[PDB]
């Protein structure tokens, strides 16, 4: 159905690309990758974490409460 | 090239071109060097054409 050639109209855009045998596959895999990963993690942690922290708290409280309930009481 | 004789052209050149300098003043000798070739792509998108 959809094929290359008339998917959309584009004008005045130039693209430069380099052959895969003229360049490295791992340019800066440790010097620059790790700061980017830290940036992404810092961005996402505040959105993703608090629900799972709350689940952890509920899990601990429920397990402790069940264990306390099972044990017998004096009198 | 055409209708002419070689010695006449040589004499005229001796008359009118002997003033050119050809000593390569100092190390001003522009010499080419090998040029690197790169496999690559360039694309200018102009859908109006």
């Amino acid at each position: 159905g959809r094929q290359f050639g008339h998917l959309t109209r584009v004008r005045h855009v130039i693209t430069y690309s380099l052959s895969p045998f003229e360049q490295r596959a791992f340019p800066h895999y440790f010097s620059k990758g790790i700061p980017n990963v830290l940036r992404r993690t810092r961005a996402c942690i505040l959105r993703v974490a608090p629900p799972f922290v709350a689940f952890y708290l509920v899990y601990t409280w429920g397990t402790q409460e069940f264990e306390k309930s099972k044990r017998k009481n004096p009198a | 090239a055409g209708g002419l004789e070689h010695r006449q052209l040589l004499d005229l050149a001796q008359k009118h071109f002997s003033g050119l300098s050809g000593t390569y003043d100092e190390d001003a000798v522009p010499t080419l060097s090998p040029c690197r070739f790169t496999g690559s792509q360039i694309c200018h998108r102009e859908d109006g054409l």
